[PDB]
RNA sequence: AAGCGUGUUACCUAUACUCUACCGUCAGGGUUGAUAUGAUGCCCUGACGAGUAGGCAGGCGUGGAGGUCAGUGACGAAGCCUAGACCGUAAGGUCGGGUCGAACGGCCUCUAGUGCAGAUCUUGGUGGUAGUAGCAAAUAUUCAAAUGAGAACUUUGAAG
RNA sequence: ACUAAUCGAACCAUCUAGUAGCUGGUUCCUGCCGAAGUUUCCCUCAGGAUAGCAGAAGCUCGUAUCAGUUUUAUGAGGUA
RNA sequence: GACGUAAGUCAAGGAUGCUGGCAUAAUGGUUAUAUGCCGCCCGUCUUGAAACACGGACCAAGGAGUCUAACGUCUAUGCGAGUGUUUGGGUGUAAAACCCAUACGCGUAAUGAAAGUGAACGUAGGUUGGGGCCUCGCAAGAGGUGCACAAUCGACCGAU
RNA sequence: AAAUAUUGGCGAGAGACCGAUAGCGAACAAGUACAGUGAUGGAAAGAUGAAAAGAACUUUGAAAAGAGAGUGAAAAAGUACGUGAAAUUGUUGAAAGGGAAGGGCAUUUGAUCAGACAGGCCAGCAUCAGUUUUGGUGGCA
């Protein structure tokens, strides 16, 4: 609110904070972005360095859907049971009743290795998976099934 | 007139009160500032200097971080601290059973810790029990994993992280980021 | 309520003093002073007159009496800061003072019992007086500062 | 009479009257900072008008106290003074100026029988 | 010498130095089983105080909004005047008296088209100048009567 | 020269609150702190960016790390 | 602390005692004037303004750092590996308040131009400090643990 | 077709909006009066009182009007109408004044003003304390 700023304590001063000398004028050093190679070289290559130039490839009708693939990694991989029926699976740890996560229903493209689950198998399906990834599912007594 | 060694009248730059309205957090100021008073317990002073902090100097503390620290040999049975938030953590799958004294819980870490066996504590009961603090172990949550502490100390060789909005090829990864355009930093 | 309220209110309760360690001793008078001198009065309305000085009084009074007889100066007290000693003396071990004190000049036509006091001092004072010469005469005639008088270099 | 106080001194009587009030009748007397570049006042020039400072501040004791003894307090009616009750050697009612003339008589008969000083027994009265 | 060189003392006086008080600021402390209920409170101790540009902090004032004072008011609200009074370092606040005629405050909060001496500032009002500069080109007016409150100036007559 | 008291491009309205590194002004009080006119770059020289000087917020600790100072020991220098 | 054998006293962690006049304009305040000494006109640009630099004859009223989109640091608050009810729906005492699904955004993963690949040798490492806590000690100190943070050497992910 | 738009038109409900120099240019016979050949430009201007009850009548004046009287709660509301500021001005009163005036500190003089007797004002002496200033004198090296 009004009442709190600088400007209600800066009436009676008269330059109102923005100095007698340099004296507040319209733009002048330029507007925007000007001289970002000229008279702002400095500032611009000193905290936006690579601002100025070109890059690799360009994509002509880029849709990001192609790129969708959210990651999720094995440390979060249990979260994907609820709570009230993730205890019953991680006691009682064995094969022929093995907890199926489909990641993919979960919102997840590909499963990645940030690593330490339980030793508990447990069928993780997936679209994709990294090489750690499956090395430790596997390793727990799991297996990863490639769905689509 | 007197040749000043030093600036006058400087404030001391610290914190001597929570800047929070909250009515209960002055009590438990109130609580420690008589405790540090008629004590001599360094905890105490501590705990205190902690109730002051702004937000961002009092991170979260997770559960998983507590249970590590209880596995510091001869720790296992110590009244953990928190000036603060705990948070819960699903990364960790076995947590001890031990009494976790903070000023705020979450209730994923409330209910992990008393899933443990464990109990959950105002620093209030703290004081009733542990009027020296006791037996404890103060916790602090990482303070330099901020977004905010990326971006400090920007400049040429440096290596921290650009203020930018929008990132990917296209945004800074140009002339003065590899040899090929112009230079590198 | 056109002012809201104090929502805490001073104590009206009055505060003892500290003790106070200024015990009250005698005053000592000038070596000048002592009884049986003549006194030059400085100030009242027996400005200038000569008078003798008979009892130092316990309230720091000098108890005077330029006889009355003498120059209308009675029985009175006077403050030894607005006095002048004189080196001229008349003993006064033939007169009686001690009835003579505070509770004597309290303030509430002249008292029938000061004018025998006055009566039988005087006698006695008057007796010594006319032993030495030009005294009585002295202490008739009142005293002043004429042209060129330095009373930094006069001596009393 | 009010509580004992220590004597009542003031540090600075005299109104601070702004800078060429006396000169122009568009400026006013109510106090202003010169804060010109070459002003006299500002500088603080031998002859020159004094400018409030934290210095003169009153003496905390003696702070708000009016030459009888007492702080002033504003009273709109009856409940107003009654809040005087047990405060009379330290506080004095003083009748709002809005107050109209009988009410006024219900204050002044009240306050004489809980015996509260008032500053402004005057106000508004048939005399 | 009341001049010049030199020597000796006394003496004069700065917002400087010593001590004391008061204000404020900073710092370091004390104080809870009634702190003899103000703990952003009260109290103890020490030091410090120049300031443009500028930063920050605590306050003062104005229009409107939520709440409260079951606040003020035609027995007079507000406004205005007042070399009358009081409080505050100050912004300001309060009271008395006059004028006046219908509304308006205190406190806790919210909000802003929120504070003027200046901008050859805008609009409006007003001065000094000053009863001043002036009312002097076109040749020129005069007598009498009438009218009228009033006639250099209107009308009529006479005349130039 | 003239083109309605307007002419080296009339007048009216709008775009239009046109832009200005330039001139002028920028409205209460008190308290505390308290500058710079120098470095580098710039169609830069009446302007900016940059660093410095400054305030504010603090935080980690609690007499250290120190220091516009000397001493001791040991270097270096090519001015008087 | 002193004095006194003790009683107790004292000039020893800040004035008491005695006495007088007046109780009002007497002291004091305010104001006008006088007297001594002092005091150049503000604002502004400026190295430098009382300037023979500029604006200002006077008065009143008006009069200039705002709002918005996106954002940085800091702070308060809620919840927390999540978070955001308000596009919309339900509902209502109807622009309020109350309730809510699916999504979407930001975060929870980086890196490469890209195709792609994608985070534990180890108690999530070693070393140096490190508040606090623990054990032994009257204490000093010694020993154990050591979060945040700091320096440093490694390990892991991606690029080469 | 609907969901969308809508500084125009018509009909409604509203506001932490403005309150007569504001708010539309315009609260009013306002796009009026007025300027310009013309396109265009374009104001200022609200408030007596509850009711005109808007002052009959006398008197002075050639008259405006004045003085009375009267109406009204009020004429300190008389259509030059609510209140009625400042600049500027008249009168009366006070005061000062040899080429400005105004200001600061202090006090004199004049004028003016507040409060208190259940201690308020001004002083004097004594014995002390703190800080100082100026004398006298003693003992030693
Ligand atoms: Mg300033
Ligand atoms: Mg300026
Ligand atoms: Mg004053
Ligand atoms: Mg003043
Ligand atoms: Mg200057
Ligand atoms: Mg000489
Ligand atoms: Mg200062
Ligand atoms: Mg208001
Ligand atoms: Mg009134
Ligand atoms: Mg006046
Ligand atoms: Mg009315
Ligand atoms: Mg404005
Ligand atoms: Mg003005
Ligand atoms: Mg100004
Ligand atoms: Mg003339
Ligand atoms: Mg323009
Ligand atoms: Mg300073
Ligand atoms: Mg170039
Ligand atoms: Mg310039
Ligand atoms: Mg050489
Ligand atoms: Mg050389
Ligand atoms: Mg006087
Ligand atoms: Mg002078
Ligand atoms: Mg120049
Ligand atoms: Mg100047
Ligand atoms: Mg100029
Ligand atoms: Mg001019
Ligand atoms: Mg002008
Ligand atoms: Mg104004
Ligand atoms: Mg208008
Ligand atoms: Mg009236
Ligand atoms: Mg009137
Ligand atoms: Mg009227
Ligand atoms: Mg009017
Ligand atoms: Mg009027
Ligand atoms: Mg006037
Ligand atoms: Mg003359
Ligand atoms: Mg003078
Ligand atoms: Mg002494």
């Amino acid at each position: 609110p009004s009442r709190f700023t600088k400007t209600r304590k800066h009436r009676g001063h008269v330059s109102a904070g923005k100095g007698r000398i340099g004296k507040h004028r319209k733009h002048p050093g330029g507007r925007g972005m000007a001289g970002g190679q000229h008279h702002h070289r400095i500032n611009m290559d000193k905290y936006h360095p690579g601002y100025f130039g070109k890059v690799g490839m360009r994509y002509f009708h880029k849709q990001q859907a192609h790129f969708w693939k959210p990651v999720l990694n094995l440390d979060k991989l249990w979260t994907l049971i609820p709570e009230d029926k993730r205890d019953q699976y991680l006691k009682s740890a064995s094969k022929e009743t093995a907890p199926v996560i489909d990641t993919l229903a979960a919102g997840y493209g590909k499963i990645l290795g940030k690593g330490r689950i339980p030793n508990v198998p447990v069928i993780v399906k997936a679209r994709f998976v990294s090489k750690l990834a499956e090395e430790k599912i596997r390793a727990a007594g799991g297996v990863v099934e490639l769905i689509a | 007139g007197i040749d000043h060694t030093s600036k006058q009248h400087k404030r001391s730059g610290h914190r001597t009160a929570p800047k929070s309205d909250n009515v209960y957090l002055k009590l438990l100021v109130k609580l420690y500032t008589f405790l540090a008073r008629r004590t001599d317990a360094p905890f105490n002073k501590v705990v205190l200097k902690a109730l002051f902090l702004s937000k961002i100097n009092r991170p979260p503390v997770s559960v998983s971080r507590i249970a590590r620290a209880l596995k510091q040999e001869g720790a296992a049975n110590k009244t953990v601290v928190v000036v603060g938030t705990v948070t819960d953590d699903a990364r960790i799958f076995e947590f001890p059973k031990t009494t976790v004294a903070a000023l705020r819980f979450t209730a994923g870490a409330r209910a992990k810790i008393v899933k443990a066996g464990g109990e959950c504590i105002t620093l209030d009961q703290l004081a009733v029990r542990a009027p020296k603090g006791q037996n404890t172990l103060i916790l602090r949550g990482p303070r330099n994993s901020r977004e905010a502490v990326r971006h400090f100390g920007m400049g040429p060789h440096k290596g921290k992280a650009p203020r930018i909005l929008s990132t990917g090829r296209k945004f800074e990864r140009a002339r003065g980021r590899r040899r090929s355009k112009g230079f590198k930093v | 309520s056109a002012q809201k309220a104090p929502k805490w209110y001073p104590s009206e309760d009055v505060a003892a003093l500290k003790k106070t360690r200024k015990a009250a001793r005698p005053q000592k008078l000038r070596a000048s002073l002592v009884p049986g001198t003549v006194l030059i009065l400085l100030a009242g309305r027996f400005r200038g007159k000569r008078v003798v000085y008979l009892k130092h009084l316990e309230d720091n009074t000098l108890l005077i009496s330029g006889p009355f007889k003498v120059n209308g100066v009675p029985l009175r007290r006077v403050n030894a800061r607005y006095v002048i000693a004189t080196s001229t003396k008349v003993s006064v071990e033939g007169v009686n003072v001690e009835k003579f004190n505070v509770e004597y000049f309290a303030k509430e036509e002249i008292k029938a019992e000061r004018v025998e006091d006055q009566k039988v001092v005087d006698k006695a004072l008057i007796a010594e007086i006319k032993k030495t010469p030009l005294l009585k005469q002295y202490l008739s005639a009142s005293f002043s500062l004429k042209n060129g008088d330095k009373p930094h270099m006069l001596k009393f | 009479a009010s509580l004992p106080h220590p004597k009542i001194v003031k540090k600075h009587t005299k109104k601070f009257k702004r800078h060429h009030s006396d000169r122009y009748h568009r400026v006013a007397e109510n106090w202003r900072k010169q804060k010109g570049i070459d002003s006299v006042v500002r500088r603080r020039f031998r002859g020159n008008i004094s400018q409030p400072k934290i210095g003169y501040g009153s003496n905390k004791k003696t702070k708000f106290l009016s030459p009888s003894g007492h702080k002033t307090f504003l009273v709109a009616n009856v409940k107003d003074l009654e809040t005087l009750t047990m405060h009379t050697k330290t506080y004095a009612a003083e009748i709002a100026h809005n107050i109209s003339a009988k009410n006024r008589v219900v204050i002044l008969a009240r306050a004489k029988a809980l015996g509260i000083k008032v500053t402004n027994p005057k106000g508004r009265l048939a005399l």
